[PDB]
């Protein structure tokens, strides 16, 4: 979730994390990692 | 958009409308069980424990040749050869029922073996909409019965809770690919790697 | 539906080396309705 809690009851609010190079003041799908 | 070889599926059933999908432990309990996915609002369901993919496709009894001696289209009545991503093992059902209650149930598994007789399924639609040799998808109408046994893939109505068994119980799924051949270096959703920079790790409660 | 019918019989007697007469003949006058179903959708696409 910062240390690791239960997956019993981890949920949407707890535990969501994701990816983003650097965000300011604001078929398959798109070809962005590498 | 349509089916082909080599896909990472999942087969889901619908029962409140319960989302079922038919996963698999690997190592130990054979028989396997179900995982809902319905409430992924209140738990973080395994994917991982249920990513099946199908690698050969051959005819509606093309094996009568082999049981006795790229990747291509499927079609509605081709067969399937399952394998899971953690295994590494072939689906099949065993004839030994673990129902104990006389109903001529089997219940399914995964063996070590790679004989085609009771680990081929073919495939066959539900109603009348599609015919034999039509356009397999997402989102579709699936019945699956297999070769030496042939008996359907169904829910569990007697007792206890719900697990899948192989009577005469005709219960309709769904194919639902969710990985594709992608190209390497490129991740997609469910693959294993790590976070340089240092290295991600736990200590020696170890929380 | 013609073509995997007779696929499907061919892959029936795969296993036999020598054919016999009636299996073949009743690949002949199956074969003698393929001779005109065939050209039967050309003569559709040969129009300018």
């Amino acid at each position: 979730a910062l240390v690791v809690v239960d997956a019993c009851k981890a949920h949407t609010k707890a535990t969501s994390f994701c990816f983003r190079v650097s965000k300011e003041k604001l078929g398959m799908g798109p070809p962005e990692i590498k | 958009q349509f089916l082909r070889t080599d896909d990472e599926v999942v087969l889901q059933c619908s029962a409140e409308q319960l989302k079922l999908c038919l996963a698999a432990e690997g190592f130990g309990n054979r028989l396997c069980f179900l995982e809902p996915t319905s409430n992924a609002q209140n738990v973080p369901p395994d994917l991982a424990i249920c990513c099946f993919t199908l690698e050969q496709s051959l005819s509606v009894r093309a094996l009568q040749e082999m049981l006795a001696n790229g990747h291509r289209t499927l079609l509605y009545g081709h067969a399937i050869l399952l394998r899971h991503a953690h295994s590494r093992m072939y689906l099949s059902c065993l004839t030994t029922s673990r129902s104990m209650t006389d109903k001529l149930a089997f219940d399914v598994g995964l063996q070590e073996d790679a004989t085609g007789e009771a680990c081929w399924w073919t495939m066959h639609p539900a109603s009348k909409q599609r015919s034999e040799g039509e356009k397999v998808r997402v989102g579709d109408d699936l019945i699956l019965v297999s070769v030496s046994s042939e008996r359907y893939l169904h829910l569990s109505t007697a007792s206890g809770e719900l697990q899948v068994d192989a009577s005469f119980m005709q219960t309709l799924w769904n194919m639902n690919p969710i990985c594709s051949c992608c190209e390497e270096g490129y991740v997609t959703g469910g693959h294993v790697l790590r976070l340089f920079h240092e290295c991600l790790t736990i200590s020696a409660q170890r929380r | 539906r013609l073509q995997e019918s007779i696929s499907d019989f061919y892959w029936y007697y795969s296993g036999k080396d020598v054919i016999e007469e009636q299996g073949k003949r009743n690949f002949s006058k199956a074969m003698s309705v393929a001779k005109q179903v065939f050209n039967s959708l050309t003569e559709y696409i040969q129009g300018p």
